[PDB]
RNA sequence: UGGCACCUCGAUGUCGGCUCGUCGCAUCCUGGGGCUGAAGAAGGUCCCAAGGGUUGGGCUGUUCGCCCAUUAAAGCGGCA
RNA sequence: CGAAUGCCGGCAUGAGUAACGAUAAAGAGGGUGAGAAUCCCUCUCGCCGUAAGCCCAAGGGUUCCUACGCAAUGGUCGUCAGCGUAGGGUUAGGCGGGACCUAAGGUGAAGCCGAAAGGCGUAGCCGAAGGGCAGCCGGUUAAUAUUCCGGCCCUUCCCGCAGGUGCGAUGGGGGGACGCUCUAGGCUAGGGGGACCGGAGCCAUGGACGAGCCCGGCCAGAAGCGCAGGGUGGGAGGUAGGCAAAUCCGCCUCCCAACAAGCUCUGCGUGGUGGGGAAGCCCGUACGGGUGACAACCCCCCGAAGCCAGGGAGCCAAGAAAAGCCUCUAAGCACAACCUGCGGGAACCCGUACCGCAAACCGACACAGGUGGGCGGGUGCAAGAGCACUCAGGCGCGCGGGAGAACCCUCGCCAAGGAACUCUGCAAGUUGGCCCCGUAACUUCGGGAGAAGGGGUGCUCCCUGGGGUGAUGAGCCCCGGGGAGCCGCAGUGAACAGGCUCUGGCGACUGUUUACCAAAAACACAGCUCUCUGCGAACUCGUAAGAGGAGGUAUAGGGAGCGACGCUUGCCCGGUGCCGGAAGGUCAAGGGGAGGGGUGCAAGCCCCGAACCGAAGCCCCGGUGAACGGCGGCCGUAACUAUAACGGUCCUAAGGUAGCGAAAUUCCUUGUCGGGUAAGUUCCGACCUGCACGAAAAGCGUAACGACCGGAGCGCUGUCUCGGC
RNA sequence: CUAGCCCUGGCCAGGGUGAAGCUGGGGUGAGACCCAGUGGAGGCCCGAACCGGUGGGGGAUGCAAACCCCUCGGAUGAGC
RNA sequence: GGUUCGUGGAGCCAUGGGGGAAUCUGGGCGGACCACCGCCUAAGGCUAAGUACUCCGGGUGACCGAUAGCGCACCAGUAC
RNA sequence: GGGGAACCUGGGGAACUGAAACAUCUCAGUACCCAGAGGAGAGGAAAGAGAAAUCGACUCCCUGAGUAGCGGCGAGCGAAA
RNA sequence: CGCGGGGUGGAGCAGCCCGGUAGCUCGUCGGGCUCAUAACCCGAAGGUCGUCGGUUCAAAUCCGGCCCCCGCAACCA
């Protein structure tokens, strides 16, 4: 759902905020398996690389585990949901036999105390990780492995999920969130299911300031600036763009693809 | 009408330091003129305790 | 309103208003006066004559101007 | 050398002129001294008091104290000084740093990268107002004191003796550990009272020897006690995780315990014991010393934003690390070793003066500026760190004396009128606190509201209802209600405290901005669309290494434009851009050599060079507008005129839809009608021949907001008539 | 100095409005919903410190190479 | 890239890339190239002297003489 | 391992100016940066020069020569035997 | 009063640049079709190519002045 609220003050009218109904039992994160000083701060060693990025929230770090291949066989009962401040999707806490506590990038449908496991063993089951040619074509998966062993990439944005198509010797073919085709290794694993807190997309920011508390600076648009600081820029009493718009750093900024052609990544995907 | 000046011990011995010059190709070069030229002081002075 | 560009570009601050005026007469008024398509009363026009007067408002940055309300009259123009 | 607004130096002119640095204010009698408004003293007077007063940090560095002095420095004087000379003065295991820890960030064995300088970078190291850690009250000096001394009380190290125990790591684990807003229950600083306790004294001018006036009624303190509250389940089995191992943590299962009790740890009382302790009077340069005292040191009431504290509740934007400290076991060692008692020794380096919202710091000056933290009393005004007066304390600002013109500044008042002032009611007025009536359109239901506009507000006596501390009564504090009555011109009697309506433009809104002429209708902004990006992402910085993006992964990242919200966002891809086109044309090195040439007696050695195979780009075919952009001319027609729904014809890629419209866009133009005014180039409503509006360089609206810009009116006024004191 | 961001600390008197949630009542087949009360939200409101710097006046060889006075803006936040 | 040589008929000496021998009847040079005729032995290394400079010491001057001469004749790279 | 006034070799390497504009060219391989060398440094016994069947390691001075040449054949630059 | 385009039968365009002929659509006029009109079919007529001069053997067409119509310009002042 979401929360609205009464206008009793403008920019207040509009926000709404996610409920944390699953939110569980929690507020407090696990102090083993995580946290960790996460080192805030917006660009590279000296300059700035990413514009409008400062302040905000203080944050610590959720080290969430993403390959489960590690412990294959060896089940877990899900503790509790816990609220991470560093992805947009829900986090599950669980404890293994073995005695070790992970996180996981938790799905949704997810229920506490439920268990699950990964391996090829594995039941076709919310929350289960199977290396994908182990999986029904047909049944969306989410937190997916791009080449086998390389850990958990595709999928993990809140609502996020990925699709089986079929399967080709070694490959499976999946549609990722971006309805892109592409096929991935059967040995890379993936979790059945399909993250949660699927709403995210509906929240309303409402007052530039929650903008702030999430870390976004003011953004400058570059028709207000002058000509020596961007390419869209001067004789004002608002002007149009007078060229095809572009970045500040020149190239044009609707149309121009980008991906490089001479990728080894192709021969993989078939469109976007 | 808050100045330029705001005396900082640590902000001056740290910035136009002895072993600051030195750490620096160029300012070892300072210094090198600042012994040439005949200067009484070859960095700032500044104590604490 | 312009033309010329003669002193001034090691600087001669430009509209308008306010304040303070002072000068001119090609007199708006008040004084004389000739004429008159001047019965009277009003005027018209032209000749002498500034001595002294030459209102308050609405609109506009305005100067000008259009109005309201009066007046004996509600002058025009020079003084960077 | 006369000139270069020449260069260095000197000395003139203005000029005995402007000034002498906040309008907080001075006056007198003694002192001293060659000489004093200006220095010491005393008595009056005035100013600061959420200070113009105390304590701390930085910075400054001897400016501290004292004895001599006054040429110069002090915007005057100087017998004074923060000035000259000289001499003293800054005393720790417990306070602050270092011999402890880690943050951002530095540096940095490995290792990576660079023409050289040099750039990265794992572990470690450095790095702090953050963590950790053992002290309070008094007395003392001219000047230092949680350091010196007194009383009381702690901290580690080494050795020794007695007693427990598998002891032991830089490794495992636990803890340290953490947000914001609102809060409870107790305490404390702190304060107000007192019919009670202790006090030198006073009855003054009409009155009072009175439960009168006035001063003061505490502070520190181990053990044990209490009184608050913080912390934490004990067992037994297993065990494949915590990268060795564990008897430890972490998991399963079962016993007991279970909004507790128990063991712990703080704070607060009390505590052996120690210390202080006015007024006033007497000496007295100074500004301390006695006396008061064998001082008393008790009772209430108010009460923290501070303590108990890792306490609690709610919320989302979801809130450091490391050590100390416990515990678990490794190599080791188990005569060691730790742990606990108790003794005895050992306990370093640096800072410590003084100014410190300022005459000793940053502003060239004893510069009306700027500077972080804590304490900051009392009464009153509804509250308060506000305002007025005043404690303690500290000041009258380092030129004065007279006068009583113009003129300037700052301030007060005003007849009648009231904005007639002016670009504009600019400025100044008006209004202003709190309690109670009572409040419209419009509205996104919150708002508009403190709308507007009203009345009450002082003091005296009576009656009476509730709170808190005692106990359910007394007193002491804190909230009310009703009833009579007094006095003034006036009762938030002074000081702090909105002028108010109507209606337009722009931007939705709180925010940002040209530090030193612009705070705005400009920027930002939630939100909307477009476009790139599948992850060694795209983009950005970088020669590279590497890094930001992100320990993120399309409900996410980057780029662009518009810019809450409502209703909408027409038509045109001809030219340009970007996207898609395994065909064609063109196309460079290169491949290939038809064939020609220079040389040699030749084998050869050397040069050229046409077919034809040869990318991307371009040409060519298509797409695409919240991609750059564009979005017609001329004639003719209807029951009077007028217009023109209709037509004819050129022209295009298509020929501006809705909606608005003399507008932040209208030249002619003070367009023409209405409305407001006695009068209206502006203003509001209309109309449209829109010089030259128009749909995300958005279009038209819009409740609420604007130190934004415009037009009315009410109130009130020296803005003005018209000045005056 | 000034701009931004990263680490670690500190600061914001006193008043006012009163959201959601709760609790009870009402209502219904069950609801939504409607009342009170409790509750304490918010780039909320009045207003000191604090951060600003709106209008006017003074200052213009200044107290000052941007200052003073009255008057205004924000003041738990995109806060200092 | 160097040489006078900036493509020029552009050689010679260096090279970054690519291809890639030979051992003296081997191999480079004589300004494209070839043939004669000459010259010289590349792909390892060292080497006095004559040459340059003058912080320092000394000698002289049709050199300066305290605004000159070094910024400093003076406790100056100081004070500021 | 670092220092030393200049001098020296190497690794890099400008611009104003000149061309009475400017772009190749010039100013210049100059300024400056970097590393190294020492009282010097560099170079040095020939795969050299060049027309004489000639010279005979390198370095430095004078000539040769402002010649030969180079060159928006402009400005100007400029050898060796 | 700068610079550029233009003015062709009753309407609106082409012809002109590379001088010798003036074409197109509509309308106009006659005939047809229909009871009739429009539509439709057949046929026809219709223009000093602004105006005054000039170049040539010849001008709409090439040159110059005048006039009128449209587009852009008129700025620092
Ligand atoms: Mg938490
Ligand atoms: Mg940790
Ligand atoms: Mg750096
Ligand atoms: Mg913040
Ligand atoms: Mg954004
Ligand atoms: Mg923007
Ligand atoms: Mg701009
Ligand atoms: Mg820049
Ligand atoms: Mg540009
Ligand atoms: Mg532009
Ligand atoms: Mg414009
Ligand atoms: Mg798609
Ligand atoms: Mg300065
Ligand atoms: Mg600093
Ligand atoms: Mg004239
Ligand atoms: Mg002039
Ligand atoms: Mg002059
Ligand atoms: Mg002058
Ligand atoms: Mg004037
Ligand atoms: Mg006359
Ligand atoms: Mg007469
Ligand atoms: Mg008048
Ligand atoms: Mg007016
Ligand atoms: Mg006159
Ligand atoms: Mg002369
Ligand atoms: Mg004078
Ligand atoms: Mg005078
Ligand atoms: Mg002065
Ligand atoms: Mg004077
Ligand atoms: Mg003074
Ligand atoms: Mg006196
Ligand atoms: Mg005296
Ligand atoms: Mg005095
Ligand atoms: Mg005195
Ligand atoms: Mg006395
Ligand atoms: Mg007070
Ligand atoms: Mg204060
Ligand atoms: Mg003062
Ligand atoms: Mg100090
Ligand atoms: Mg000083
Ligand atoms: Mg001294
Ligand atoms: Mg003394
Ligand atoms: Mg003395
Ligand atoms: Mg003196
Ligand atoms: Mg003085
Ligand atoms: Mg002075
Ligand atoms: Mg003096
Ligand atoms: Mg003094
Ligand atoms: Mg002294
Ligand atoms: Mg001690
Ligand atoms: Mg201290
Ligand atoms: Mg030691
Ligand atoms: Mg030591
Ligand atoms: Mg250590
Ligand atoms: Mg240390
Ligand atoms: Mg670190
Ligand atoms: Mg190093
Ligand atoms: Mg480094
Ligand atoms: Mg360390
Ligand atoms: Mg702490
Ligand atoms: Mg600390
Ligand atoms: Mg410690
Ligand atoms: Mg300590
Ligand atoms: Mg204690
Ligand atoms: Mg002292
Ligand atoms: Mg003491
Ligand atoms: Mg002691
Ligand atoms: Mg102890
Ligand atoms: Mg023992
Ligand atoms: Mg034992
Ligand atoms: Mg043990
Ligand atoms: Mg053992
Ligand atoms: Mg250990
Ligand atoms: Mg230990
Ligand atoms: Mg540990
Ligand atoms: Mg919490
Ligand atoms: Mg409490
Ligand atoms: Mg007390
Ligand atoms: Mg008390
Ligand atoms: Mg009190
Ligand atoms: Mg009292
Ligand atoms: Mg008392
Ligand atoms: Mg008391
Ligand atoms: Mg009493
Ligand atoms: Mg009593
Ligand atoms: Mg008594
Ligand atoms: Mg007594
Ligand atoms: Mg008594
Ligand atoms: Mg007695
Ligand atoms: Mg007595
Ligand atoms: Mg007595
Ligand atoms: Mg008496
Ligand atoms: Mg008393
Ligand atoms: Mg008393
Ligand atoms: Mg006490
Ligand atoms: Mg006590
Ligand atoms: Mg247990
Ligand atoms: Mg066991
Ligand atoms: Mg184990
Ligand atoms: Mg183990
Ligand atoms: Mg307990
Ligand atoms: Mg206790
Ligand atoms: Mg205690
Ligand atoms: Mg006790
Ligand atoms: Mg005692
Ligand atoms: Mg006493
Ligand atoms: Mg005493
Ligand atoms: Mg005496
Ligand atoms: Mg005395
Ligand atoms: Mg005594
Ligand atoms: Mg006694
Ligand atoms: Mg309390
Ligand atoms: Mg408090
Ligand atoms: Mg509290
Ligand atoms: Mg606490
Ligand atoms: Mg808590
Ligand atoms: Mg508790
Ligand atoms: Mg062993
Ligand atoms: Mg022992
Ligand atoms: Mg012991
Ligand atoms: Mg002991
Ligand atoms: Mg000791
Ligand atoms: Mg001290
Ligand atoms: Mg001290
Ligand atoms: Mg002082
Ligand atoms: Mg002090
Ligand atoms: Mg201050
Ligand atoms: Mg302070
Ligand atoms: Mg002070
Ligand atoms: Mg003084
Ligand atoms: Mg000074
Ligand atoms: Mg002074
Ligand atoms: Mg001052
Ligand atoms: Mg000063
Ligand atoms: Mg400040
Ligand atoms: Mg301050
Ligand atoms: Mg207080
Ligand atoms: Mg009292
Ligand atoms: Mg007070
Ligand atoms: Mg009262
Ligand atoms: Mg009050
Ligand atoms: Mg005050
Ligand atoms: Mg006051
Ligand atoms: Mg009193
Ligand atoms: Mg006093
Ligand atoms: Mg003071
Ligand atoms: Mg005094
Ligand atoms: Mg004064
Ligand atoms: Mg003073
Ligand atoms: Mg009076
Ligand atoms: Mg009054
Ligand atoms: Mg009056
Ligand atoms: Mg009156
Ligand atoms: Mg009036
Ligand atoms: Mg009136
Ligand atoms: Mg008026
Ligand atoms: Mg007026
Ligand atoms: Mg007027
Ligand atoms: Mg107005
Ligand atoms: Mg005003
Ligand atoms: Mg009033
Ligand atoms: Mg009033
Ligand atoms: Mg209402
Ligand atoms: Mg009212
Ligand atoms: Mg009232
Ligand atoms: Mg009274
Ligand atoms: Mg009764
Ligand atoms: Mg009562
Ligand atoms: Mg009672
Ligand atoms: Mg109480
Ligand atoms: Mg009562
Ligand atoms: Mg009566
Ligand atoms: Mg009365
Ligand atoms: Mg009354
Ligand atoms: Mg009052
Ligand atoms: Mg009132
Ligand atoms: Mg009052
Ligand atoms: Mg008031
Ligand atoms: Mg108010
Ligand atoms: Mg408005
Ligand atoms: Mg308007
Ligand atoms: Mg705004
Ligand atoms: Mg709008
Ligand atoms: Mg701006
Ligand atoms: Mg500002
Ligand atoms: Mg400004
Ligand atoms: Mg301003
Ligand atoms: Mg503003
Ligand atoms: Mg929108
Ligand atoms: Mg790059
Ligand atoms: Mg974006
Ligand atoms: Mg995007
Ligand atoms: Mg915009
Ligand atoms: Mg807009
Ligand atoms: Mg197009
Ligand atoms: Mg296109
Ligand atoms: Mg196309
Ligand atoms: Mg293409
Ligand atoms: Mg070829
Ligand atoms: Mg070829
Ligand atoms: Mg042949
Ligand atoms: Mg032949
Ligand atoms: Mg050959
Ligand atoms: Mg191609
Ligand atoms: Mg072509
Ligand atoms: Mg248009
Ligand atoms: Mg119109
Ligand atoms: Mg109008
Ligand atoms: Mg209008
Ligand atoms: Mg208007
Ligand atoms: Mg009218
Ligand atoms: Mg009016
Ligand atoms: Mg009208
Ligand atoms: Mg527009
Ligand atoms: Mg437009
Ligand atoms: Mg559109
Ligand atoms: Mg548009
Ligand atoms: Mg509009
Ligand atoms: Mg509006
Ligand atoms: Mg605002
Ligand atoms: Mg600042
Ligand atoms: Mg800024
Ligand atoms: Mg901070
Ligand atoms: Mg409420
Ligand atoms: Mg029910
Ligand atoms: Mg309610
Ligand atoms: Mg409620
Ligand atoms: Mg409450
Ligand atoms: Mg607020
Ligand atoms: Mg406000
Ligand atoms: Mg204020
Ligand atoms: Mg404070
Ligand atoms: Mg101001
Ligand atoms: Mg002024
Ligand atoms: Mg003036
Ligand atoms: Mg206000
Ligand atoms: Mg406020
Ligand atoms: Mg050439
Ligand atoms: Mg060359
Ligand atoms: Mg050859
Ligand atoms: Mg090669
Ligand atoms: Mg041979
Ligand atoms: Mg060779
Ligand atoms: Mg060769
Ligand atoms: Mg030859
Ligand atoms: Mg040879
Ligand atoms: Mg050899
Ligand atoms: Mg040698
Ligand atoms: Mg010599
Ligand atoms: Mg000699
Ligand atoms: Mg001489
Ligand atoms: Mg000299
Ligand atoms: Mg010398
Ligand atoms: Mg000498
Ligand atoms: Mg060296
Ligand atoms: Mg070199
Ligand atoms: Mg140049
Ligand atoms: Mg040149
Ligand atoms: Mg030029
Ligand atoms: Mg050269
Ligand atoms: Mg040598
Ligand atoms: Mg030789
Ligand atoms: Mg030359
Ligand atoms: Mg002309
Ligand atoms: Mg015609
Ligand atoms: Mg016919
Ligand atoms: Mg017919
Ligand atoms: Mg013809
Ligand atoms: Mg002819
Ligand atoms: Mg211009
Ligand atoms: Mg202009």
């Amino acid at each position: 759902a979401v929360k609205k609220f009464k206008p009793y003050t403008p920019s207040r009218r509009f926000m709404t905020v996610a409920d944390f109904s699953e939110i569980t039992k929690t507020e407090p994160e696990k102090s083993l398996v995580k946290p960790l000083k996460k080192t805030g701060g917006r660009n590279n060693q000296g300059r700035i690389t990413v514009r409008f990025r400062g302040g905000g929230h203080k944050r610590l770090y959720r080290i969430i585990d993403f390959k489960r291949w590690d412990k294959v066989g060896i089940p877990a009962k899900v503790a509790a949901i816990e609220y991470d401040p560093n992805r947009s999707a829900r986090i599950a806490l669980l404890h293994y036999v073995d005695g070790e506590k992970r996180y996981i990038i938790a799905p949704d449908g997810l229920q506490v105390g439920q268990q699950v496991v990964a391996g090829p063993d594995a039941p076709i089951q919310v929350g289960n990780a199977l290396p994908l040619r182990f999986i029904p074509v047909g049944t969306v998966v989410h937190a997916v492995e791009l080449e086998p062993k390389k850990g958990a990439k595709l999928a993990r944005a809140a609502g996020t999920s990925a699709q089986i198509q079929g399967r080709e010797g070694d490959y499976v073919i999946l549609r990722l969130p971006s309805g892109e085709l592409r096929k991935v290794h059967g040995e890379c694993y993936a979790t059945v299911g399909a993250v949660g807190n699927a709403d995210h997309k509906n929240i309303v920011l409402g007052k530039a300031g929650r903008s702030r508390w999430l870390g976004r600076r003011p953004h400058v648009r570059g028709a207000a600036m002058n000509p020596v600081d961007h390419p869209h820029g001067g004789g004002e009493g608002r002007a149009p763009r007078g060229r095809p718009p572009a970045s500040p750093w020149g190239w044009q900024t609707k149309g121009l693809k980008t991906r490089k052609r001479r990728k080894p990544s192709s021969r993989f995907i078939i469109a976007r | 009408m808050k100045r330029t000046w705001q005396p900082n011990r640590r902000k001056r011995a740290k910035t136009h330091g002895f072993r600051a010059r030195m750490r620096t190709p160029g300012g070892r070069k300072v210094l090198k003129r600042r012994r040439q030229k005949g200067r009484w002081r070859l960095t700032p002075a500044v104590r604490k305790r």
